[PDB]
């Protein structure tokens, strides 16, 4: 009864078209985010999807009420009758507000005129990724928050709570990644026309190497080692050394094509392509060594063991040096 | 007659204010009828569920004295009265149904009790721990609460027929079997306040018949096939070498299927452990022959095949015993 | 062999010049007309891409009309209000418009050329 | 002139929140369905698409009118101000009401007060499947619809004509590549829920999969590979490398066929008839090489070969006879 | 001037009732339709449908919208379409369609002084096309687009192609990935029923599939493998390892080709010409290996059987190719 | 304060949004410029690309001249929907999104003299037809055509705000391409003719060149190594019939696997690309190397090879001697012709 009178008085004459303190100091808008989850980190599309509770705080003297000590939580449709900041995400590609069972939005008023405006948003934000070190790569994905049509002479952004404004990051579980840290940046994009407020939330994601050791590196290493067995096979066993070499070459090709089919399509050279190509070269040279031995013994016979004995040392040594260079260069 | 009653009820009614605002929390009784639990998408770590969600509360402003006991209405009056802002906290995506009309029901009794039911399809979030895959068990939850009203304003409470299910065979579970259901209630503290959260947990256990037929048996057969070289004469160098390397190629081909329907988790699952161990076994059989051939021809040792015929089946049976005990029972 | 045969032209005191394309369908290629004054340079005149968008040079804007017969795989040029300045060699070009659709270096298939002489 | 006046007077004092005959009788709705095209069936999602012309006819005495006109066509905006049945599909997932280039709805009113409501819909509906007999399986995909908020004491549903002739399928309205539409069964019943008893109208479409593709693509290559594996029994026991390469290359061929074969089948966790067939072929190819390992272990025409040249083809023939008589008699 | 146009439009919209068609009590209103096709894309064999984007124009006469004193055609804002009567035109085989709305809803309303109304829409529609792929990839397809009136018979509305055969443009400028548009046709006809005749327009294409990729990736490698399997007939019968390894490796290669073409090509669950050819080559290499098994059994359990096979296998395979390519071409 | 509200209410009294400014009096000139925040991914399979832009349109409407203390009026999007705005659409756009999170990303500004500025943030997905005959050494000019949908050349004309080269501005970090290299863009305007009349079209072409290194490492190098491996068998002794037979067939299987994988990395087109011909040639070479071995073996008279302690032994086949030179020569000539053919365009 009395609350209905107070709310109707507040909404009577309210002009949504005018920001609070239209001709005075800029309205200070504080923002805090609760990250519910992060998923669909796509290297192909160079983006990621996150669901969050985006809460804004600001003061509007026109909405101050007296005589009620309670904090009035109103129906979300009252948001259509109030002024709200034109906050948008610069790198967002496709975002929506959940609407089940009703629109996921809250408006809470306080007796001093403070307005709390909460939204539940699932947004897909573009993240430029450098994958030359894939899978041993570290990514930095951001979320840019900005005002579309207001300068710093009218609105200002700050993180409400300082470094604790963003919460829930430590509870995020990514199957392929681990969140090393997150940072909050509050800066003004100074232009000739004027400064524009900007808030930046950034995560540093580190890819987990455990999957590729079991699926990519160990099979390639074991096949490369098996290709060296022909060096201990007697040179007369042509049908055995040839079969072993060409079957290991086929096995390496099969592994390479399987990885090309199951890994994301990233059409430029990565550390995994260099490693797979190196193993393919090693098995190619292992078979070439026997071809040279056979030609030397048979082709230039009428016109041998030292090459094999030399290769029993050079091939493991060169392959170990290649691994040492690879693992030091990319770590 | 009824039109007059409806007009009187809607006259002087503000839907911005919850019932009993400033006096006592609005008690809401919720019921759920699971029409079907859709497929579990392990790749995206989510699952689909279709429910009929019912809510019942008291609004003293809607009392009417008449011979009619209950007004049974369609979705027309949904926008006219106050409705709780119930939302599903772990929902990645949820949609109501509109064909052919908004699938909603509103019933108002003369004492002010309001029943509001609607049909929903929810893509809830479920964090799957796949360390025991394919022998894994999960309890996928489903949490909902009021978005804006804290515990001092809206309190939820399960009715007696809290959660109801129909024909579990009609459900779309291909990989899992429904094996139980629980419901809880708690208070979650957030920045905006303290909220009453009701949870429903659906227990699922994976069935291992397909993985047994497709991976475990062919891998075991290939390992046994790689043991054939130990019974081949050591003079047949091309035969034992081609058998060893083709078995390695076949095991490599099978290792492709190991990670097919599951996300790129970076921990060793039971399936990965089994495939990798079988791959090491077929690798070691060929290395064993390479060593026997080198020592016998190119340079106890001569009886290496005799000990390999015993050690390899014994070590493999020990491995299978440890694997299937640590996973099936322990 | 892909060729751009150019017809019409000659001694002219309205003139229509055609350009038949053979050996390759230019449905999804940009077909253009170019003018080369004697010894000066090659000058862009007109063009038309897949979407029927017509481009014209400043000196021939509103004067020349370009039309493409996608069925017959040919491009025609309608010259009106001819001037002694237009007495030059006219070429028919077709290309992907890489690095600008007005530059002559962006076109690969070139016709043998046609000589137009205007006497008053 | 008079047409406009009648249209203006039709909605005078009309309350669309109340069903016709409220408190007097039971609203009788006559429905019929014209299936323009039975859309594709998704085995992975266990759903089928269908495009229909849904027709509903009822009587509302509040809309009687007199004039030279006999049938009144209503604008969709005007048709949205008139009470219509809240018919919804119980097993529908996500249906689309076409809105190109105008809403595909038509409302006709007769002078008697009878209304005819016709709409064009694309209905995606759940079709539970048991693929234990795949690919020799047959399914009955249902289509159930009824009222949401009105029990049988208020709104009932009937077919306009005899049930066989109340659902009509076009001659070329079949968009099925792998199935055959044997026929439809039309019925109705009562479903009791926690809120009341509702009239349900059901239509079951009967589908049978086409086995020819799997015979050419899967069964024949597996049978021929098995025959090739059994061919090695006629090679001389002294050619160890030849029979060894034959055995392991046939094992690799079976592995390749099993892997590509499980890609076509949707990912189910239970064993289908084809999984068992491939598993048995795998066992036969494995046993052929174990047989050669045994023959080679006693070499210094083998009776073991003579026995296996008969026992293996006989066992495989018996297995095929059992498998086909088991599943074709379903 | 401008205020005169404003008052003319107000007079035209004063008393106009969108619930009544033009000439409500008289002859049916003739609606002329033409389509400008922008592009065709996503011709899906699995879903049996194709997606096209087009400019759909409709002309009709409404005497209620006739104005005098303005010698110009009044192109008005697209929202005036919500204030007029437009035909209830729908696409019968449409599965999912929408009107583009960037930066605004892509529609137009142009009024002419005599009352002629031009109503244009930019529509992207996915239309169903039932395809007979038994001759795939050597097949032709006929995909149509049906235009019908939802609630009006031929007594109320009539359809015709404005411009006749020139009604549809842009067909020859389309470039599909794996097809080639041969010809298109326009059909105007009435669907006769007991209640009455309903107007219908039909736009149809004829798609011819390109064969170069299938020749290079499907037929030629299978032919080379089949020819390679014949090499076993020119090796000595006592070279058991060479002939057995060649035979079973050619069988493995044929299986690899069949299975990878099975995964690569669209999932079409019935027998096609490509499957028959792949199965024929698989049978030929199976019989080539079985021939050696028969020779080895004859000799151990012989140059005549090899000489006979060296001729019969190339001859039978060539006859099979001749019958195959004569059947599907 | 209250003067602001008064001016806002007074502006729309008598305004008719259904009529373009200067209707029947002059041509409505629209000045446009585009700021590309990110040139998004290019989809070869769909033959389309995504672009995120800030679209700016400016024009003069004398009906909206106002006098007051403020010189610039900023309009709410609701009020902006009551004012006539150009119906600009993208001719090759496929499915564009006008972002409205958390509020409509639009901005309408009015100067005192009646000049309106209309800035909006858009995500445009536009079709880019491609000629993949030179794949993976192809270059494309993906277009972006926009203009008026309903107003002909005699009513509304579009122009670039500044010099056309400087009118379209791409951000320094705009490129989001994994497989292409954005070399630049050309900006131009033209005239189109439809069944509804002549229209002005503003076109921007973005020039993309595909990166070749990935296909060199994944496809070209393994194929070259496989062909060299197949030709290596010519150096084995002719008496090793099983060894050279297994070598030949397993090289054929390796080439088949590489061909299949290389085709799976190419968008589904039915015409022959440059890599298709390269793989087909490598397949032909491995096939010929095996037919060559079948011919060498057909003339091997004796089944025993020369021994170190050295009976008559077979001499080295003249076919093998010829093939050890011809096959590397023919393959090198093919490589030179292929690369000079495609890398010089
Ligand atoms: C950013 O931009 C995006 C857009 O790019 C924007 O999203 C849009 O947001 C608006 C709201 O702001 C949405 O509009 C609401 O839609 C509600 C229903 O949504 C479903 O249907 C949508 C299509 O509507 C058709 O169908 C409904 C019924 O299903 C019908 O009511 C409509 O008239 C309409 O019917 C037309 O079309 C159909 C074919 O489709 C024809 O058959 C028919 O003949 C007719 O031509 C559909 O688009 C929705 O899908 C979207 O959302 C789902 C998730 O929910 C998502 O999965 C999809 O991908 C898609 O995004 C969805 O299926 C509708 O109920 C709302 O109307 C309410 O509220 C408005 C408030 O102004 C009110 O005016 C209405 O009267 C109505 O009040 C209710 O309605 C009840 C239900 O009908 C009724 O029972 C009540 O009685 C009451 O009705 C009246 O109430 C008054 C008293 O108030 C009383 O006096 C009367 O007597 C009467 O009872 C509203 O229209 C819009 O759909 C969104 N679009 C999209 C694409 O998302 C987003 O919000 C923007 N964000 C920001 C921050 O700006
Ligand atoms: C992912 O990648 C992004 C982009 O690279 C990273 O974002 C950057 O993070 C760093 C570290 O947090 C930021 O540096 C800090 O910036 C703040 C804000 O400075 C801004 O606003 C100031 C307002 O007064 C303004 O003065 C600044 O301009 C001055 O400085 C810049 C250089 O930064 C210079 O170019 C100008 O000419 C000015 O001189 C600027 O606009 C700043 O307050 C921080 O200062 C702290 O640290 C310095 C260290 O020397 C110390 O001296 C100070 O006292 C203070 O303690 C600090 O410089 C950077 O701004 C971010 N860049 C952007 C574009 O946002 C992000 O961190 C990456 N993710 C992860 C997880 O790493
Ligand atoms: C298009 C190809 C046409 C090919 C046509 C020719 C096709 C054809 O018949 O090839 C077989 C033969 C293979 O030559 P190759 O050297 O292998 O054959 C030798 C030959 O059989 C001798 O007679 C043998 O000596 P002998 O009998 O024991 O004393 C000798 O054995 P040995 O001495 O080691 O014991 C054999 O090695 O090649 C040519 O003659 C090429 C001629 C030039 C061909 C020029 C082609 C341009
Ligand atoms: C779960 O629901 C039942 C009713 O179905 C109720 O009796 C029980 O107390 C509930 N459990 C909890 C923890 O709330």
């Amino acid at each position: 009864s009395f609350v209905k009178e107070t709310v109707d008085k507040l909404l009577k004459g309210y002009d949504i078209r005018l920001r609070p303190d239209f001709g005075g100091p800029p309205v200070c808008v504080g923002m805090n985010i609760d990250i519910a989850s992060i998923d669909m980190v796509s290297e192909v599309n160079m983006d990621y999807t996150l669901t969050m509770y985006f809460q804004q705080y600001w003061r509007d003297k026109r909405l101050a009420y007296s005589g009620i000590p309670l904090n009035l939580t109103l129906d979300n449709r009252v948001a259509d009758q109030l002024w709200v900041p034109d906050t948008y995400f610069l790198n967002d590609k496709k975002s929506f507000v959940h609407g089940v069972t009703v629109k996921n939005r809250m408006i809470r008023l306080h007796p001093d005129g403070t307005v709390l405006y909460g939204l539940r948003i699932t947004t897909t934000a573009a993240c430029m990724m450098d994958l030359r070190r894939y899978p041993l790569d570290e990514q930095n994905c951001t979320l840019e928050i900005e005002s579309y049509g207001y300068t710093t002479d009218d609105i200002e952004f700050y993180w409400r709570g300082g470094d604790k404004a963003v919460t829930g990051v430590e509870r995020i579980e990514l199957p392929q990644f681990s969140i090393v840290e997150h940072r909050l940046v509050s800066r003004n994009v100074v232009f000739a026309t004027g400064a524009y407020p900007r808030l930046s939330l950034s995560f540093r994601l580190k890819r987990n190497i455990g999957y590729f050791i079991l699926q990519t590196y160990m099979p390639s290493i074991l096949i490369t080692i098996l290709s060296w067995v022909s060096f201990w096979i007697n040179y007369d066993a042509s049908a055995a050394r040839v079969a072993l070499g060409i079957t290991t070459v086929l096995t390496m090709t099969t592994i390479n094509t399987h990885l090309r089919e199951t890994l994301p399509k990233i059409p430029y050279v990565k550390a995994i392509d260099m490693y797979l190509m190196g193993c393919f070269v090693f098995v190619f040279l292992a078979l070439l060594e026997y071809a040279f031995v056979n030609y030397i013994f048979f082709g230039r016979g009428p016109q041998v063991n030292a090459i094999d004995r030399w290769s029993r040392i050079v091939f493991p040594f060169t392959f170990s040096l290649f691994n040492l260079v690879y693992w030091l260069y990319y770590v | 007659d009824v039109t007059v009653i409806l007009n009187n009820l809607l006259e002087g009614y503000d839907n911005k204010l919850r019932p009993d605002i400033g006096v006592k929390p609005t008690l809401i009784h919720t019921d759920m009828y699971v029409n079907s639990i859709g497929p579990v998408n392990a790749i995206n770590m989510e699952y689909t569920i279709d429910i009929f969600f019912a809510q019942t509360w008291y609004d003293r402003r809607l009392k009417f004295n008449s011979t009619i006991k209950v007004l049974r209405l369609n979705s027309n009056m949904v926008g006219k009265i106050w409705i709780p802002d119930t939302f599903f906290r772990n929902s990645k995506k949820a949609d109501a149904h509109w064909i052919t009309t908004p699938n909603r029901m509103l019933r108002i009794w003369n004492d002010g009790r309001v029943l509001y039911t609607l049909r929903l399809t929810i893509d809830a979030e479920c964090q799957l721990q796949l360390h025991n895959f394919p022998m894994d068990e999960h309890s996928c939850p489903l949490e909902f609460s009021s978005y804006g009203y804290p515990r001092e304003e809206i309190v939820y409470q399960w009715k007696r027929s809290s959660v109801e299910v129909g024909d579990t065979r009609s459900w779309r579970l291909y990989q899992f079997s429904f094996v139980g259901l629980r419901n809880t209630t708690e208070v979650v503290k957030t920045t905006s306040g303290d909220y009453v959260v009701m949870s429903v947990y659906f227990d699922l256990s994976r069935r291992m018949g397909y993985f047994t037929i497709q991976t475990y048996i062919p891998c075991t057969l290939i390992v046994v096939l790689s043991w054939v070289s130990f019974w081949i004469n050591k003079d047949a160098v091309p035969a034992r070498t081609s058998l060893g390397i083709t078995t390695v190629l076949t095991m490599t081909t099978l290792s492709t299927i190991a990670r097919k329907s599951l996300p790129k988790v970076s921990y060793v699952t039971a399936m990965d452990l089994f495939v990798s161990v079988c791959f090491i076994f077929v690798f070691s059989a060929l290395v064993e022959y390479g060593t026997l051939h080198y020592f016998v021809s190119n340079r106890r040792i001569a009886k290496m095949d005799s000990y390999a015929r015993i050690f390899f089946p014994t070590a493999f049976c020990l491995f299978n015993l440890v694997y299937w005990v640590s996973y099936l029972y322990l | 062999q892909v060729q751009l045969q150019e017809s019409g032209g000659g001694l002219v005191q309205s003139l229509r010049v055609s350009c038949a394309a053979s050996g390759r369908t230019f449905t999804t290629y940009i077909m253009a007309w170019f003018r080369q004054a004697p010894g000066k340079e090659r000058e862009f005149l007109a063009a038309m891409d897949q979407g029927r968008i017509q481009y014209y040079g400043d000196s021939v804007r509103g004067r020349f009309t370009i039309s493409r017969d996608y069925a017959k795989n040919s491009v025609d040029l309608q010259l009106d209000g001819l001037r002694p300045e237009d007495t030059a060699v006219y070429y028919c070009a077709a290309g992907a418009g890489f690095w600008g659709l007005r530059t002559a270096s962006s076109y690969h298939y070139w016709g043998q050329g046609t000589q137009v002489t205007v006497s008053s | 002139t008079v047409f406009t006046r009648i249209l203006d007077r039709l909605l005078d004092g009309y309350d669309n929140r109340l069903r016709p005959g409220l408190g007097e009788r039971v609203t009788e709705v006559k429905t019929d369905i014209f299936v323009t095209s039975f859309g594709p069936v998704s085995d992975h999602d266990m759903e089928y698409t269908i495009d229909v012309f849904f027709r509903q006819s009822w009587k509302d005495e509040r809309l009687k009118f007199k004039g030279p006109m006999t049938v009144l066509r209503l604008n969709n905006l005007m048709a949205s101000k008139i009470w219509t049945p809240d018919t919804f599909f119980h097993n529908g997932k996500k249906s689309v009401a076409h809105n190109m280039t105008m809403p595909n709805k038509l409302l006709r009113i007769t002078e008697d007060g009878t209304l005819l409501y016709t709409m064009r819909l694309t209905v995606r509906a759940e079709c539970p499947m048991h693929l234990e007999d795949f690919p020799m399986d047959a399914h009955a995909c249902p289509l159930k619809f009824g009222s949401y908020a009105y029990t049988r004491a208020e709104v009932v549903y009937e077919w306009t004509r005899e049930p066989a002739r109340s659902v009509v399928v076009a001659e070329d309205g079949s968009r099925l590549n792998q199935y055959d539409l044997l026929g439809q069964t039309v019925d109705s019943g009562i479903v009791q829920s926690s809120t009341g008893e509702y009239v349900v109208m059901t239509t079951h479409f009967h589908l049978k999969r086409k086995i020819g593709y799997f015979v050419i693509q899967t069964y024949l290559p597996c049978i021929m590979t098995v025959i090739l594996s059994q061919v090695s029994f006629w090679l001389n026991r002294e050619s160890v490398p030849a029979r060894t390469v034959f055995g392991v290359t046939t094992v690799l061929t079976m592995t390749t066929l099993s892997i590509s074969a499980r890609n076509s089948l949707p990912k189910v966790a239970y064993a289908t008839a084809m999984d068992w067939f491939i598993a048995v072929c795998y066992a036969f190819v494995f046993s052929a090489l174990i047989e050669f390992a045994t023959v080679n272990y006693f070499t210094k025409v083998s009776k073991i070969d003579r026995l296996s040249r008969i026992a293996f083809p006989l066992l495989f023939g018996i297995f095929n006879l059992v498998y086909w008589a088991t599943y074709l008699n379903r």
